[PDB]
C-alpha cells in the first residue's frame, strides 16, 4: 500500500510541474523542480515563488 | 459738595428763612421737605423721634445767634460744667460758681481733638478704599478660576482623545494590513486562474478546430495524435483547485461597548 | 479560427510549399519564420530540441497522399498498432514484421470515437473553469466591499463610543459649572456689604470735611453737632466686617487619572 | 459681660446702616437668632423685609 501511495505522490508532483510549464515556460524544468520542492507544493504559493525569482511580466 | 448745600426733595440752596432742620442721620433739609410722630430721613431711617431734631443753622455770608432764654443776650461763653455754651446771664444765674472757661481755649482744644479723630478715620477709610479694589480683583480672579478649570477639563479630555486615536488607528492599520494581504492573495489567485484559463483556452480552441475539420482530413490528423494526447495530459491534470479564504475578520472587531461606557462614566 | 490557418510572424495562409513545421506546444509556423540548437516558440518556450519538431502537414484540398519516411514513393496508409503511428506496406513487412497491426478504417473510427470522448470530458471540465473564473472575479468584488464595510463598521462604532462619552463628560462639566457659580453667588454678598458700608461712610465723610473747611463765623454752627458727628462716627467707627477667604479647590477637582485612560484605550 | 453688649450693638448699627427702615426691636431679634455672624445677619435681613439696594 505504501508503494502505491508513493507512485501517486510522484504524479501529484509532476502535475504541478506541468502547470509551471504552462505558466512561465522558458525557465528550465530542473529549475522549476527545486522550487516546487521548496514550496512543499502549494498551488498558489508555488506561483508566487515563480513570480519572485525570474522577472516580472 | 454740590449735594450737601442743597436741601432735601427740592435741592434748594440753603435758605435760612426756610427754617431748615438736620436729622440725626446728618442729612439736612427744610421742614418744608418732610412734615409728619417719629420722623424719618429721605435717605436713611426714622433714626429718632422728632424730639431729637435740631434746626440746621447755615446762614452763609448773620454770623450771630442769640441765647435761648435771656432773649437778645447772646451766648459767647463756654459753661465747662455743662458741655455747651451760655450767655453772661446763665453763668451768673444757672451756672453760678460752676467751674468756668472761655470760648477760645475750648474751641482750640476741640478743633485739635476732632482733627485727630478725622485724621485717623481717614486713614481707616483709606484701608476701605484699598480693600474695595482688592476684593473687586478677587472676584474677577475667582471667575477666572472657574473659566480656567473649564478649559483644563476640556484639554485633559482632548489629550486623552489624542492618545486614544493613536492607539486605535494603530490597531486599524492591522485591519488595513490584513485586508490588503488577503486581497494580494486574491489578486494572485485570480491572476493565476485567468492566465491558466487563457492557456487552456488556446489549447482547447486549436484542438477543437483541428478536430471539427474531420471531412477528408483523416490523413493530416492521424499524424499528430501523439502530441495531441500529450498536451491533453497537460490540460488533463492542470492541477489547480479553487480554495476559499473564509471571512473571520467579522469575528475580529472588539466591540465591548458596555465596558467603554462603564469606564467613561466615572 | 482566423488565427490557426495563418502562420507565425507573417500570418500567411497554410502554404504547403512554406515547409510549415509544428512545435511541441502545438503552434505552427514555417521554417522561414524561425531558423535557429534548441528551437523556441514565438509564444511559449523552447519546450524541446529541434529533434522533436515535426513539420505541419496541412495541405488543404491533390495531396490526400503523404509519402513514407523510408520507402520513398510508397505512401503511408496503414497503422502499426504496436508503434502508435502509421507506416506504408513495406515497413510492416520489414521493420514491423508481425508487429501488432491495424488498418486505417477501423483504427480511424475507433480513434475518432476515443479522442471525441477525451475531448468531451475535457470540454465539460473546462466549462467548470470558465465558471470558476467568474466565481473568483465576483469573490474579489464581494471581498473588497466587505473589507471596506468592516473598515467603516469599526470606525463608526468608535465614533458612537466617542459621542456618548463626550455627552457623559460634558454633563459632569456642566455640573461643576453649576456648583461653582452657586458658590460665587453665595460669596457675592460680601461685595454687597462692602459697597453699602462704603456709601454710609462716604456720606458721613463728605459731611465732616465740608464741616471743618467752613470756619468763618461758623464756630457757632459747628459747636452744636459734635455729639452727632461722633455718634455716626461710632456708627462708622465699629463697622464690623472681616474679609473671609474662599479657598481654591478648583485645582483639585480635575480627575487626572490618565494612566487608566491609556490602559483602557490600548485593547480597543 | 459689658463687652458682648457693645459687640452686639456694633452689628445693630451696621444693620441700621444697611437697611434702616426696619425698626430696631425687629433687627435685635434677628442679630440674636443668627448668633451674631457678620454676613449671615445680612442674609437673614435680605430674607424678610426689602432685599434690594
Ligand atoms: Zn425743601
Ligand atoms: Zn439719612
Ligand atoms: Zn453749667
Ligand atoms: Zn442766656
Ligand atoms: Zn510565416
Ligand atoms: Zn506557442
Ligand atoms: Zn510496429
Ligand atoms: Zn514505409
Amino acid at each position: 500500500s505504501e508503494l502505491e501511495d508513493l507512485s501517486e505522490l510522484e504524479d501529484l508532483k509532476d502535475a504541478k510541474l506541468q502547470t509551471l510549464k504552462e505558466l512561465f515556460p522558458q525557465r528550465s524544468d530542473n529549475d522549476l523542480l527545486k522550487l516546487i520542492e521548496s514550496t512543499s507544493t502549494m498551488d498558489g504559493a508555488i506561483a508566487a515563488a515563480l513570480l519572485m525569482f525570474g522577472d516580472a511580466g | 459738595l454740590e449735594l450737601l448745600e442743597h436741601c432735601g426733595v427740592c435741592r434748594e440752596r440753603l435758605r435760612p428763612e426756610r427754617e431748615p432742620r438736620l436729622l440725626p442721620c446728618l442729612h439736612s433739609a427744610c421742614s418744608a421737605c418732610l412734615g409728619p410722630t417719629v420722623v424719618d430721613c429721605p435717605v436713611c431711617k426714622q433714626q429718632c423721634f422728632s424730639k431729637d431734631i435740631v434746626e440746621n443753622y447755615f446762614m452763609r455770608d448773620e454770623r450771630t445767634v442769640y441765647c435761648n432764654v435771656h432773649k437778645h443776650e447772646p451766648l459767647v461763653l463756654f459753661c465747662e460744667s455743662c458741655d455747651t455754651l451760655t450767655c453772661r446771664d446763665c453763668q451768673l444765674n444757672a451756672h453760678k460758681d460752676h467751674q468756668y472757661q472761655f470760648l477760645e481755649d475750648a474751641v482750640r482744644n476741640q478743633r485739635k481733638l476732632l482733627a485727630s479723630l478725622v485724621k485717623r478715620l481717614g486713614d481707616k477709610h483709606a484701608t476701605l478704599q484699598k480693600s474695595t479694589k482688592e476684593v473687586r480683583s478677587s472676584i474677577r480672579q475667582v471667575s477666572d478660576v472657574q473659566k480656567r478649570v473649564q478649559v483644563d477639563v476640556k484639554m485633559a479630555i482632548l489629550q486623552i482623545m489624542k492618545e486614544l486615536n493613536k492607539r486605535g488607528r494603530v490597531l486599524v492599520n492591522d485591519a488595513q494590513k490584513v485586508t490588503e494581504g488577503q486581497q494580494e492573495r486574491l489578486e494572485r489567485q485570480h491572476w493565476t486562474m485567468t492566465k491558466i484559463q487563457k492557456h487552456q483556452e488556446h489549447i482547447l480552441r486549436f484542438a477543437s478546430w483541428a478536430l471539427e475539420s474531420d471531412n477528408n482530413t483523416a490523413l493530416l490528423l492521424s499524424k499528430k495524435l501523439i502530441y495531441f494526447q500529450l498536451h491533453r495530459a497537460l490540460k488533463m491534470i492542470v492541477d489547480p483547485v479553487e480554495p476559499h479564504g473564509e471571512m473571520k475578520f467579522q469575528w475580529d472587531l472588539n466591540a465591548w461597548t458596555k465596558s467603554a461606557e462603564a469606564f467613561g462614566k466615572i
